[PDB]
């Protein structure tokens, strides 16, 4: 009808989602209500303005921004420093899911580059001449990956990044982020991701860690950095994927996690939040998004015959908004949320949510759904490792070509 | 000594004290990728670093400049170790740099590895005694800092501090009720020291937490509070729970309430309660009052749920094809 609108954050019934903090005021409300009115002034800017909204996902701004920034950065990232693998991943992987190819000198250079990063017994630093630490070393893998050639597969040391896993595993089934650091569920993703990607996982590498990470669901139903901890998307991610990698996905309470990752996205915003009562993010369109479909295979693996086999149990709708409308910085690049600058982490981020978004795919099984113009496509993710799922096949083809170290 | 930021601040390369020293540039090879334009005071500093990691020099001088070098970027968890090495190496006063840390949380406080660091000192020392006071202090600015809870819990379990920490939970509960980090401790204090079995304690829990979703009926911390020390044992096991909050209906609703009534039917029916379909229908009616006008947000979730308690609890659920 003509009265219709189309968007769903734009129709009339969606004010009624305003917060509601029955005249009880606290530091959580009066934050969320600041938030709530800069997307309301977002939303409301076509009405205001007299325009007919048109959701674009400024492809060409957001390329430039990615290419330059894969050569050069100013220092505004000397926080990331230490990270430097990780801006390597972002960046490729944002170009990955625009399908920009990426040129064989880049390639080639950021191999190299990765190479330098790689410690003499095993695992990738922050940059050249750092010690190993298994984030970087994550993002090194998924970055040679996307590259996928043989000369990135061939960057990886496979004997000594299975050596300096088992450095780094500890008894309870845990493993330390790095030498002398801290344990949470962050290094089991890390170790599990390089380690399946490379056939590296030995029998008893991961002993014990299906039950460290269950041990990290709490009450909530999501799951903490250790036990004890309040859920976190982040680590929820981290744990899920883990555990799907691992094949022990069971080892949760899948219900009750389900019921904590829906409730997080946001009813007003569209976007989700990273634990109960804070803030519209986002980066966690993929931390908290990229959840429903490890949930929907895992539960379509003990045959859940109640599943869609057209939708994620997120509104798809609604997370796409969130993004296109509120979180695309005019001159390229995304961001957390209004107000906000733009970075690479959350123009990886971002974009791996609309993905997710805007694909849902279970065996056969194929729907997308897809805001704004259709250009507004992008290429699908994997839920897992969040690199596109033909590098993911491509890789584990490859690597299952060579025996595990030490036969 | 010279503070990174002092007005007077000297470059390392202008120090006469590191006349000595040729510093290590960056090898990032012949054509760089996501190569960062360092500021001078970055790549001075960061260039001197280069240089006693590689050498190896276990000097004051060296301890101070992994001031600067963290100072600069406190993520450089290679200057870390580095920094963990010197104080053994030449047995630094760790008084002193407990001073250090807790200063540079302070400034720095949502960053992993100047929590870490505070750990391994109070492990170092075998002393907690400075540490739930300093905590309370960062979650005076940021209630909900992640890694400050975090610490608190490690020490509270480490050291065995639990006395006054519910305590501490209801205090902060009254700053602000929605505070889910707060939810999350006031968990952790109790299944640890009492437990939940305790007819006693649990009572007293869903009192309080009653009381606090009358107060605030949309606060979804309390309602998942709620839920959360009730669920293991199943719903259904507490047949009051049910009217009493259909007795919030009139003028406490909110879609949390709905949801949680639509949980306690769920468990019913999984544990085979009087007049099956009658709970089924209930529920049913309230996934569809949720999916297409309260909680539309979560439409998929809630249709989901629909059709998955039709799938195995419905008259036919049990019955052959043939019949
Ligand atoms: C405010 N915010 C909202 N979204 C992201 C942020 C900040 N984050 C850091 C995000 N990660 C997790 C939390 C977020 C909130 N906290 C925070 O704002 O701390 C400071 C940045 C102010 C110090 C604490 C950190 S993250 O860097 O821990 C992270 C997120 C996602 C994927 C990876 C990582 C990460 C990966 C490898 C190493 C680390 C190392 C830091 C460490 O463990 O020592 C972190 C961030 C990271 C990178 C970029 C870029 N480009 C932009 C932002
Ligand atoms: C693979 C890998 C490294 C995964 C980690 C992903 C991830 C997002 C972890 C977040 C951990 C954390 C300390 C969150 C708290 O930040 P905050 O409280 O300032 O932000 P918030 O308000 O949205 O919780
Ligand atoms: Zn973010």
């Amino acid at each position: 009808p003509v009265w219709s609108e189309p968007l769903y954050s734009l129709r009339p019934e969606h004010a009624r989602e305003r917060l509601q903090d029955d005249s009880v005021e606290t530091v959580t409300s009066i934050e969320q209500a600041k938030v709530e009115e800069k997307i309301q002034e977002v939303f409301s800017s076509y009405k205001f303005n007299h325009l007919v909204p048109r959701l674009v996902l400024q492809r060409e701004k957001h390329f430039h921004y990615l290419k330059r920034g894969l050569r050069q950065l100013t220092d505004a990232y000397e926080c990331l420093d230490a990270s430097r693998p990780w801006l390597c991943y972002w960046i490729l992987h944002s170009l990955e899911l625009l399908d920009e190819p990426i040129p064989q000198i880049v390639a080639t250079d950021v191999c190299q580059f990765l190479e330098l990063c790689q410690s003499p017994d095993g695992g990738f630093g922050g940059g050249p001449g750092q010690y190993p630490h298994l984030a970087p070393t994550y993002a090194a893998v998924n970055a040679l990956c996307i590259i996928g050639t043989e000369e990135a597969y061939n960057v990886i040391n496979r004997e000594k990044l299975l050596q300096y896993l088992y450095s780094l595993k500890q008894p309870d089934g845990s493993f330390l982020m790095h030498v002398g650091g801290e344990v949470d569920v962050r290094s089991a993703y890390c170790a599990a991701s390089v380690a399946s990607l490379t056939n590296i996982i030995t029998p008893d590498l991961f002993e014990g860690t299906a039950e460290w990470i269950a041990r990290c669901q709490n009450w909530e139903g999501g799951i903490g950095g250790v036990p004890g901890m309040e859920a976190h998307g982040g680590y929820t991610f981290c744990g899920l994927a883990a555990l799907v990698i691992l094949k022990k996905e069971r080892s949760l309470n899948l219900k009750s996690l389900l019921q904590w990752v829906t409730s997080r996205q946001m009813r007003f915003e569209g976007g989700f939040q990273g634990r109960c009562n804070k803030l519209v993010d986002g980066c966690y369109s993929f931390w908290q998004a990229g959840l429903l479909p490890l949930l929907h295979r895992a539960l379509h693996a003990q045959g859940d015959p109640a599943l869609s086999m057209s939708h994620w149990m997120f509104h798809q709708q609604a997370l796409q908004e969130y993004i296109l409308m509120c979180c695309q910085c005019p001159a390229g690049g995304l961001l957390d949320k209004p107000g906000k600058s733009r970075d690479f982490y959350h123009t990886c981020y971002c974009l791996s949510g609309l993905s997710i978004a805007q694909h849902f795919g279970s065996g056969a099984m194929l729907h997308d759904v897809v805001m704004g113009v259709p250009e507004n496509v992008l290429q699908p993710t994997h839920p897992v490792y969040n690199i596109g799922p033909d590098k993911v096949i491509q890789a584990t083809t490859h690597f299952l070509q060579k025996p595990v170290p030490g036969f | 000594f010279l503070s990174l930021d002092s007005p007077t601040y000297v470059l390392y390369r202008d120090r006469a004290e590191w006349a000595d020293i040729d510093p290590v540039p960056q090898n990032d090879g012949p054509s760089p990728v996501v190569q960062i334009i360092y500021s001078e005071k970055f790549r001075d500093v960061y260039d001197y670093f280069r240089a006693v990691l590689q050498r190896d020099e276990r000097s004051e001088r060296a301890f101070k400049l992994t001031r600067d070098a963290i100072e600069l970027n406190a993520a450089n968890y290679t200057v870390w170790h580095f920094r963990r090495v010197l104080l053994r190496s030449l047995q630094k006063d760790l008084q002193e740099e407990m001073n250090y840390i807790i200063a540079i949380i302070e400034e720095q406080p949502k960053n992993y590895q100047v929590w870490h660091h505070r750990r391994v000192l109070v492990e170092w020392l075998k002393d907690p005694s400075q540490e739930l006071e300093f905590i309370a202090d960062i979650l005076n600015q940021d209630a909900k800092n992640y890694h400050a809870w975090q610490h608190r819990q490690w020490v509270i379990q480490e050291f065995r501090l639990w006395d006054n920490e519910l305590q501490y939970v209801d205090q902060l509960l009254k700053e602000d009720v929605r505070n889910n980090s707060v939810w999350n401790q006031r968990h952790f204090v109790i299944s640890n020291t009492t437990g939940y079995s305790d007819r006693a304690v649990l009572e007293r829990e869903v009192q309080y937490t009653l009381e606090m979703i009358k107060l605030v009926p949309h606060n979804e911390s309390a309602w998942n509070y709620l839920k959360g020390i009730l669920q293991d044992r199943g719903l259904s096991r507490y047949p009051n729970l049910l009217n009493q909050l259909l007795d919030l209906q009139p003028s406490h609703s909110s879609p949390y309430l709905i949801a949680f009534l639509v949980d306690i039917y769920e468990d019913m029916l999984e544990n085979q309660c009087d007049n099956k379909e009658d709970i089924l229908n209930k529920a049913l009616e309230l996934c569809e009052i949720l999916a297409k006008e309260k909680d539309t947000i979560r439409k998929e979730y809630w249709r989901y749920i629909g059709r998955s308690l039709q799938s195995k609890h419905s008259r036919e659920s049990d019955i052959p094809a043939s019949v």
